[PDB]
């Protein structure tokens, strides 16, 4: 019987695909006159169809690359797979769709950077007191999930100028703490101290240096030195294939952009580094705060993940914050400190129980559709992120590719990448729109109307400028 | 919508000076408009940033302007065994500037001041000052009404009570119709904020130079709070007047709170003793809602309207990401005393880090129609990033959703274009107000003429 | 402390007359000075605040003028209002201090003063004392001494004077001396004489009368 | 308008204590500072001390450190001034000041309040006529007031009728006492032709004594 192949009533092969998925041409000469040559592929050979001269395109999915998945992320020269497949290649024909899968593992003994960014104002100096020995410390409790550990340190306070900064009387510049009995520091934006390393005595030596400086206000230029310490790569020392915390410890408010006005500091800030040989931030009295958009694209950028350490008066504010900066992660602090090595294993094991598939670079005509599984062979459809998980634990995604016609180009590519992973999968996109008997066309036919036309796929077909 | 885009006409200042961070149209007694223009890092005498002020007489090819000369040497009194000092070395004189009458008020919102006293001192810090000029009689006046003479260790015994010691008056400033100024000092009280007020002529006919310290007995400030809503909250960062309580002898205040509550932000409306009307609440922390507030009534029942901007409002977008575009806010008055209710209108920018909403300036009528319209800047919007200013036409629901007209930047990147606006006065007196510009970015100022529809 | 030395002690002068007071302080006080007014009987209405500037209300003849140590006020054209007490203060300085003071008197012709003495009434007299009063009415200038004698020698224990403002018709000033003895003291003697001694005159006004001798 | 209403006249022993008030009309005492200065008509004015009402804070001339306690209350808008171990050096007429516009200025004064210290007990005075010895053109006759407390006594001629060429002479205290003469010159033909008397009161003691003057 008649379907929408011939019902359409369709002028050439090309024509006869954008139908629908199931029709089929027959390039064939020898077929009758009041038989249609576009059909379903079983009524085409039910005519005595010509097999070879069949164009037929079938959507299809194949793999490409498929690497697996890493059981141990330490050793190699990061040659660690967490995303397999890497690479698929993906045929699609008009209104068509397809499906594929890809699987996300946390991989175990991943290595980490942890960036220690302290507010060292005055209510800091207990704090200082009781890290001595953090280094030491946080790499007897993170050698039990990682063997690949470096850690640094980099202090603020805020930005060094009036009202922030007491500039009376001159004694106070040198000596913050002049009117008071006892010294502290000058007052500093943001200064990085040690680099990440893997030498842990490195930390607790240069920590025992430190000490505390003293300004005015509660709120504090924090967010000046986050911004530093996350695009200032090679001061800091963020490693490409590792984890990167970043531990924010503060007890107050912070300051945020469009506070510099009160300090005469007007322009925005640029998001770039500022920290040169001095390893201090040179753009501290010139340059505003960051926005919290801001913060979130080089965060997002360099794939850190933000720490707010803070203490419990601050608690709601930060993870208020939180809520507007996705990934970043809160933990009560201690008056002292004193807690700040649970606080960071607990942010680490919370930091690695996501998994969140982001797609980049998807072409307007494509829509995806993904069902999850997590936990233990659950399928959730419509949803494509998975939470709870454990260092080790391994996800699935089923993904369905839906184009609407068929584009100008017929070659596009794309990519699936989990949040903060460094693998991602690659899906290169062919639109099979054309048959193969156009390549072998006929242009100026003496068939088609004493040269007029054009003779492809077996039919007639009016020439460029009719 | 009928701003003429075509032909601009420019103002200049020296380079570096910052001219353009802030503006106003000046009457003189005949009439005659003229532009006053704040320049907050002109050099002064010791080839040190002290800021400065220039009037530009109306030119259709604008050009140079004038010097609206002040002192910028720094005082010394010995009196009472005590040292008072003022410092200008830096004190952005021209970061605010408004004009009244025939009287000009330019604010230094950063001029320092200490007091020594023996061995102790009150602490060197930012009490701002404003400098009153009346042009054509050559009249001077000083008006800086945080300063004080008590000693540093007092403070610390009441646990920083009362503090005005960083206030930077003349941050923001307005003067209502009666002729009063109304100073915003966003640091006063510890960084609370306050509001400080006195007649004009109060403050002319109290000054003495050299004095320094002395009583304006009519001026009138804001109160301290323990409430921990309101610490660190910038109250007085942007300050405007009105008409919102139906009494037409009453004037009563807004104020803008952008670090409001944690940094929720806010804006409220007060009487002239500062005790609060209303009370509208940010949407989003860190938005910075309060950045900017603006009078007007827009949709013509006669009842003045406000208007809040949001510059660093981010916007939702898909999959769970946000988009810093700034937004502003409209809110109109209800018919008798009723309470503002929810805004009427959400206006979002689309450029990210455009910052739409950093200033919005009453029009007037621009078009003729009956209704009044505004003018919303996105200094760091449009297209290219340059700086953008949108044009939003009254209605009788309030304003349109849709501006009826965009103004591109014509200066380089980085020039703040629209960072300042003001509007309502017709400089070339064809019947159709106009809008002038700042862009101190590029040290220049931009004159919109509008034109028949 | 510092020390305000205020010139002239006193002046006479007359209507519209253009008079300076002059205040000089023990060290630099760079203009933190006020100028004070007293009218007879009444209190105090300042004029000057910080060297030069009038006080409100205060009309435009005052004028106050210096710097460094050494200020001065000028009235220019004064009127009989300006007839009263004028004191200089700083305020460089704690503890606040004064000047002397200046008295701005009406100037007028020479006069002669009118002596008259009186010897003690009986009532006075049978109480146990007497009192010799000896009255110096309307002279001009102000300066004047009296000198009291008892048989013709000096006496100068128990005289108690007094004198008066300058008179508001005349301008003139009068003078009380009272010298007060026992009754058996006064009975010692017989001649009891004041003398007046006065730049109107190169010898003295000498007024007496004997006793019990009428 | 501004005016600065002070307490009145006191009259008190050596040894006792006064307190002197300073009320503020027309505005708050709180807004500036509050001076109290001393005067007498020899050793002149002298500056006692201030006070911020607005906080209680005080300063003071060492030279009365001890005798002299300013303190304020903002409730019942008024400025206080203490004075203890009193001596007849204390007697004086105090004021209250506050300045214009200069905070440091000296410009509003009260009216002045008189602090009389003395031991003397309320004594009616002994009014004594003067008349000339047994000429002229123009007679003049006197009235002799003598040891009376306390100050003042109001003395006239005939009952106020005679006025014109008069002099009453301002009181000198003759040992915690006060004494006190008038005269007044009229023609040769006038007295002892006409009565003329010397009326005195006395209104602390309730005397109205009056002398007729006679010749001799
Ligand atoms: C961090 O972010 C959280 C989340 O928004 C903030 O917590 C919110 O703070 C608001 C301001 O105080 C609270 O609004 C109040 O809500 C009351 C009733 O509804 C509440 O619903 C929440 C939801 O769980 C519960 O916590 C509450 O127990 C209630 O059930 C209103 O009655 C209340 O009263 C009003 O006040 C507003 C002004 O705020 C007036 O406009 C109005 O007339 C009326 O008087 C008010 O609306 C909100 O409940 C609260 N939410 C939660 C979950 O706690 C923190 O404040 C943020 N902290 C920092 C430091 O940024
Ligand atoms: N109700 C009002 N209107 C009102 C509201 C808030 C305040 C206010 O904020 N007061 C300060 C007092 C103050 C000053 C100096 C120091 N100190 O020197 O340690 C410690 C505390 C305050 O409490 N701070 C909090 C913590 C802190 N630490 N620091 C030193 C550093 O962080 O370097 C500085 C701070 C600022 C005042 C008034
Ligand atoms: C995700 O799961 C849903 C079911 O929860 C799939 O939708 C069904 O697909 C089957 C295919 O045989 C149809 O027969 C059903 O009618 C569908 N159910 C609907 C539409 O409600 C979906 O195909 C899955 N997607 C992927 C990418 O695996
Ligand atoms: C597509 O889905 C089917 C089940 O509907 C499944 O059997 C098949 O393996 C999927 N294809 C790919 C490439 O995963
Ligand atoms: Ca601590
Ligand atoms: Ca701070
Ligand atoms: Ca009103
Ligand atoms: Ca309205
Ligand atoms: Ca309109
Ligand atoms: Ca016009
Ligand atoms: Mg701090």
């Amino acid at each position: 019987g008649p379907n929408i192949c011939t019902t359409r009533g369709v002028s050439s092969c090309q024509q006869c695909l954008a139908v629908s998925p199931m029709c089929a041409w027959c390039s064939d000469e020898a077929l009758p006159l009041g038989s249609p040559r576009c059909d379903l592929k079983e009524n085409l050979l039910k005519d005595n169809c010509a097999p070879e001269s069949i164009e037929f395109p079938v959507s299809e999915a194949r793999v490409l690359e498929d690497r697996p998945l890493s059981d141990k992320g330490s050793g190699d020269s990061s040659q660690v797979t967490q995303v397999s497949p890497q690479r698929i290649a993906l045929r699609l024909r008009p209104d068509d769709s397809k499906n594929f899968s890809i699987q996300v593992r946390q991989v175990e003994d991943y290595p980490v950077d942890i960036y220690y960014l302290m507010d060292l104002s005055y209510s800091m100096k207990d704090d200082l007191w009781s890290i001595q020995n953090l280094g030491t410390k946080l790499a007897t409790q993170m050698r039990k999930l990682t063997s690949n550990l470096r850690i640094g340190f980099g202090a603020f306070v805020d930005k060094p100028v009036s009202p922030y900064m007491y500039i009376s009387p001159p004694e106070a510049l040198e000596n913050p703490c002049y009117d008071m009995k006892t010294t502290c520091l000058p007052m500093f934006g943001y200064k990085h101290v040690l680099t990440l390393t893997d030498q842990v005595t490195r930390f607790n030596e240069e920590v025992k240096k430190q000490s505390v400086s003293r300004n005015r206000d509660a709120p504090e230029g924090g967010f000046d030195a986050i911004m530093q310490a996350t695009v200032c790569d090679e001061k800091i020392g963020w490693r490409n294939d590792a984890s990167h915390l970043l531990v924010f410890t503060t007890d107050a408010k912070t300051h945020i952009a469009l506070d510099g006005r009160l300090a005469g500091i007007v322009q925005p800030n640029d998001g770039q580094c500022h920290v040169g040989s001095d390893n201090h931030y040179s753009a501290s009295t010139t340059m505003d705060y960051p926005s919290l958009g801001l913060m979130t694209e080089k965060l997002s950028q360099k794939n850190i993940n933000l720490i707010f350490a803070v203490t419990e008066n601050v608690v709601n504010l930060y993870q208020n914050y939180s809520e507007l900066i996705p990934g970043t992660t809160v933990g009560v602090l201690s008056m002292d400190s004193s807690n700040v090595l649970q606080l960071i294993v607990d942010a680490y094991g919370k930091i690695r129980s996501k998994v969140e598939l982001e797609v980049r670079d998807l072409p307007e005509e494509l829509s995806l559709s993904f069902n999850a599984t997590c936990l233990n062979n659950e399928v959730i459809p419509g949803l494509k992120s998975c939470m709870g998980l454990k260092i080790g634990d391994t996800v699935s995604f089923s993904i369905e590719a839906k184009v609407r016609g068929c584009p100008q180009e017929k070659e596009k590519s794309f990519t699936i990448k989990p949040v903060g992973f460094k693998d991602s999968l690659i899906v290169q996109v062919t639109f099979d729109c054309d048959c193969a008997c156009q390549a072998q066309a006929e242009p100026n036919s003496h068939r088609c109307n004493n040269g007029n036309g054009t003779f492809e796929c077996g039919v007639c077909r009016c020439g460029p400028g009719w | 919508l009928n701003l003429d885009p075509v032909q601009l006409t420019f103002y200049a200042g020296p380079n570096g000076s910052q001219f353009g961070f802030s503006l106003d149209f000046h009457k003189d007694s005949h009439g005659r408009v003229a532009i006053v223009v704040g320049a907050p890092r002109t050099l002064g005498p010791s080839q040190e940033e002290t800021g400065g002020v220039f009037l530009c007489p109306w030119r259709a090819e604008g050009g140079q302007c004038p010097s609206l000369l002040f002192d910028l040497r720094d005082e010394t009194r010995n009196v009472g065994s005590q040292t008072l000092q003022t410092f200008k070395a830096r004190q952005g004189l021209g970061a605010s500037v408004v004009s009244w009458s025939d009287v000009i008020v330019a604010c230094a919102p950063w001029q320092h001041w200490n007091v020594l006293e023996k061995t102790e001192e009150a602490e060197k810090t930012p009490v701002g000052s404003c400098f009153l000029a009346q042009p054509e009689s050559g009249r001077r006046a000083e008006y800086s009404p945080c300063r004080g003479n008590t000693l540093s260790r007092i403070y610390v015994e009441n646990d920083f009570s009362w503090d005005k010691r960083y206030c930077e008056a003349g941050f923001s400033s307005v003067v209502t119709q009666a002729g009063e100024l109304v100073l915003g000092a966003p640091g006063g009280y510890y960084f609370l904020g306050l509001l400080a007020q006195a007649p004009v002529a109060d403050i002319f006919s109290s000054y003495r130079p050299g004095i320094l310290l002395w009583h304006v007995s009519s001026q009138s400030l804001s109160f301290d709070s323990s409430n921990p809503e309101y610490f660190d909250g910038y109250w007085g960062y942007s300050v405007a007047v009105g008409e919102f309580d139906g009494d037409l002898n009453t004037t009563e205040y807004v104020v803008g709170a952008p670090t409001w509550s944690w940094t929720l932000g806010a804006v409220e409306i007060l009487d002239s003793y500062y005790q609060r009307l209303h009370r509208l609440r940010g949407e989003q922390m860190a938005s910075y809602f309060g950045h900017s507030v603006a009078v007007t009534d827009v949709n013509g029942d006669g009842r003045h309207d406000l208007l809040v901007g949001a510059p660093l409002y981010m916007e939702s977008r898909a999959d769970r990401k946000l988009a810093e575009v700034g937004r502003v806010y409209l809110f109109l008055q209800p018919r008798g005393p009723h309470a503002l209710g929810a805004p009427s209108l959400l206006l979002t920018g689309t450029q990210l880090y455009g910052r739409f909403g950093s200033a919005i300036a009453p029009l007037g009528d621009l078009d003729r129609d009956g209704y009044n319209d505004i003018a919303v800047a996105a200094p760091y919007g449009g297209p290219s990033g340059r700086g953008q200013v949108l044009v939003f036409l009254g209605q009788s629901e309030g304003l349109r959703s849709r501006p009826s007209q965009v103004l591109d930047s014509p200066f380089p990147t980085g020039s703040a274009f629209g960072f300042s606006l003001r509007g309502a006065v017709d400089i070339d007196d064809n019947g159709y107000p106009d809008l002038i510009v700042g862009a101190y970015g590029a040290n220049q100022v931009a004159v919109y003429r509008a034109q028949p529809v | 402390d510092i020390l305000m030395t205020q010139s002239p002690s006193s002046m006479s002068v007359s209507l519209g007359d253009t008079v300076s007071i002059t205040c000089h302080a023990s060290q630099g006080i760079s203009s933190n000075i006020g100028w004070l007014q007293q009218k007879p009987g009444k209190s105090f209405m300042g004029l000057i605040y910080y060297g030069t500037n009038l006080v409100d209300g205060v009309p435009s003849r005052f004028s106050g003028s210096g710097s460094g140590a050494d200020y001065s006020l000028t009235i220019s054209s004064l009127d009989s209002e300006d007839f009263a007490d004028y004191y200089c203060v700083q305020y460089a300085q704690l503890p606040y201090t004064f000047g002397g003071g200046t008295k701005l008197e009406i100037k007028r012709a020479d006069a002669a003063p009118t002596v008259s003495i009186f010897p003690p009434s009986s009532e006075q007299l049978t109480s146990g004392g007497a009192s010799v009063v000896c009255f110096l009415n309307n002279f001009y200038p102000k300066d004047i001494n009296v000198k009291w004698k008892i048989d013709g020698s000096e006496r100068q224990n128990g005289v108690l004077n007094s004198w008066t403002d300058q008179d508001s018709k005349d301008s003139t000033y009068s003078m009380s001396s009272t010298l007060t003895l026992t009754k058996d003291e006064y009975e010692r003697h017989n001649s009891y004489t004041c003398e007046a001694t006065h730049k109107t005159s190169t010898s003295p006004i000498v007024k007496s009368f004997n006793r019990n001798e009428c | 308008e501004v005016q600065l209403q002070q307490s009145g006249a006191e009259l008190v022993k050596p040894g006792a204590s006064v307190k002197l008030s300073c009320t503020a009309s027309g505005f708050n005492i709180k807004d500036t500072y509050v001076h109290w200065v001393k005067q007498r008509p020899e050793q002149g004015l002298e500056w006692i001390g201030r006070i911020d009402p607005a906080n209680g804070y005080t300063k003071y001339d060492p030279k009365f450190q001890g005798k002299a306690t300013i303190t304020a209350d903002t409730s019942s808008n008024t400025a206080y001034l203490q004075l203890s171990s009193l001596t007849s050096e204390d007697t004086a007429v105090y004021y209250c000041v506050r300045p214009l516009y200069d905070y440091y200025a000296m410009d509003y004064w009260g009216q002045g309040t008189s602090v009389t210290v003395s031991s003397a007990k309320t004594t009616a005075p002994s009014v004594y006529p003067l008349a000339p010895v047994c000429t002229g053109s123009s007679v003049t006759l006197g009235c002799l007031v003598k040891g009376y407390f306390p100050e003042p006594v109001t003395l006239t001629w005939n009952s106020g009728s005679l006025s014109s060429g008069v002099h009453t002479f301002p009181a000198v205290l003759q040992s915690d006492l006060y004494t006190l003469s008038s005269s007044v010159t009229v023609t040769s033909s006038t007295w002892p032709s006409q009565s003329i008397t010397c009326n005195v009161a006395h209104p602390a003691s309730s005397t109205k004594v009056d002398k007729k003057i006679e010749p001799r």
